[PDB]
């Protein structure tokens, strides 16, 4: 759940 | 496989060159005026700020809190080319996503501080890609607690400096801290730790061959990690003690998610 | 220049043999019960502690006896870490203000690895090898008194998957210590030469004792960050016991090291 | 007279002779 406590961080990597 | 590892660098660097506009050669170019780039304007008080505000780069605030914004900004950015040039290190990308954004992270702020390095001298940093040069003097002289934050990174800097590291260097020793098995929360640490061991053999060879005559550097970048990390702990006490002290401090939301449970 | 090397590798681990009773050799021997000293009394309750008591030889709740019987322990290690430090070759010829610093600095960092030598993944032998506690025991002790140790099983573990050996150890430690970095030094210049020279020693040290780890003298070198992390943790943790217990002075040694560390 | 050696006197103590 890591991914979704970093939502911009994700979408800078997707 | 010695040539695979200099292809391996060769892949790093141009990856950092597209990703990083500010180079560690031009930084170097501008502080020793080898550069046709006109000299940056020098900011040693109050008085050149203001002078210096004037002709080159109205909502007035606190010189304190402007400067506060002005590094959160440039941290922002330092972000989103660290993430690209993050991206381009073979193998980053098949990792679990929840993996790529843990080693992100923990990592970015350490990158942001080892190529801090790069813009500083022992008198001050340049600011805005080189049209400013900010001294340590005038960066310490900010009431507090906002005198105190630069002052760590340029002690850091100036023992980072005394390795003459160049970008090709730069290029994969920032690879080899963003691929960090010890990172809190990976899920899977055996891949992450796959791709560093090549990341490191080829940091090796490379600063084998770019400097030879200087014994054990390969050792002694190494454990510049450990300052890198000495830092962001520091960095984030000091954060922590602003966030309750001052009024309207806060972060731009992608440092507030960097920071959230942050050690 | 590799015989240099190798010699400086044999004094270093004569030293270390001098220096620590309790090796990573007899520590393993005791853990997978191949010596011919007697077991551990195993520490797993708060029952056993009492049990087991009178083998611990100390003058003068199971987590303030537990913290009395670290402390104590602490003191001792930081004696053998300055008898291994003095024959490092060129330790006491520095300015006693940087040796000062570098132990003080090193130290802990040094406790640590060295403690890792001491554990497997269910607890970790006490007092020279006579007993061995439980790590399910420390993680079960009152808050934050159960919080101390959790952590350096956590780096033990990782750090033992390195398969290090004493003779290993002795140079590594003795780079930690000669660490150039440390705040404070005045001349950092014969430090970082006499460091460069035990980095040249462990080097070569690995790549003859472990040929097929690649890499291995990069993975012990990020270790020392691990190292930093662990004490400043047990730094905030101490202020922790510090501010909310009662009465629980660090011997006056400790709290020398600890005044003014970062 | 002060620096680090006599803000750690133990330390300085069991540093010496040998
Ligand atoms: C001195 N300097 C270059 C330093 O640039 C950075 C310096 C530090 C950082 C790290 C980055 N820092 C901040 C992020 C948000 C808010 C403040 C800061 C500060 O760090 C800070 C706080 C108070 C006072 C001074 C700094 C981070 O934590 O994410 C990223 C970049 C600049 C740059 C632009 C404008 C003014 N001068
Ligand atoms: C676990 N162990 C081996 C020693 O391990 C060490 C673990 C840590 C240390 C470092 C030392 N820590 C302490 C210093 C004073 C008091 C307690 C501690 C603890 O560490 C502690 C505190 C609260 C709860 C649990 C531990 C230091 O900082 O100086 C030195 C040694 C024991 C335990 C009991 C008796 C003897 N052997």
């Amino acid at each position: 759940d890591a991914a979704s406590k970093h939502k911009q961080l994700s979408e800078l990597l997707r | 496989e010695s040539a695979d590892l200099r292809a391996l660098a060769k892949h790093l660097y141009d990856s950092y060159i597209k990703s990083f506009p500010l180079t560690k050669a031009k930084a170097r170019a501008i502080l020793t005026g080898k550069t046709t780039d006109k000299s940056p304007f020098v900011i040693y008080d109050m008085n050149s700020l203001m002078m210096g505000e004037d002709k080159i780069k109205e909502q007035s605030k606190e010189v304190a809190i402007r400067i506060f914004q002005g590094c959160q900004f440039r941290s922002v950015e330092a972000v989103q080319e660290i993430t690209e040039y993050a991206k381009s290190i073979p193998g980053f990308v098949n990792l679990d996503l929840n993996d790529q954004v843990t080693l992100l992270k923990y990592g970015v702020h350490e990158i942001i501080y080892t190529m801090l390095a790069s813009l500083m001298n022992k008198d001050g940093v340049l600011i805005s890609e080189g049209q400013g040069f900010m001294t340590r003097e005038f960066l310490k002289s900010l009431r507090k607690p906002f005198g105190d934050f630069m002052e760590p990174k340029f002690e850091f800097a100036v023992k980072f400096n005394a390795l003459e590291l160049d970008d090709s260097d730069l290029a994969i020793f920032i690879a080899v801290i963003i691929l960090s098995g010890d990172r809190p929360g990976l899920l899977n640490v055996k891949p992450i730790e796959d791709i560093q061991d090549n990341l490191l053999q080829a940091l090796e060879l490379q600063l084998k061959l770019n400097h030879p005559e200087s014994s054990q550097l390969f050792a002694k970048l190494l454990q510049k990690m450990t300052d890198l990390r000495q830092i962001v702990t520091e960095h984030v006490q000091l954060l922590q003690v602003i966030k309750k002290t001052e009024t309207d401090m806060s972060l731009h939301p992608l440092l507030q998610e960097i920071y959230k449970d942050l050690y």
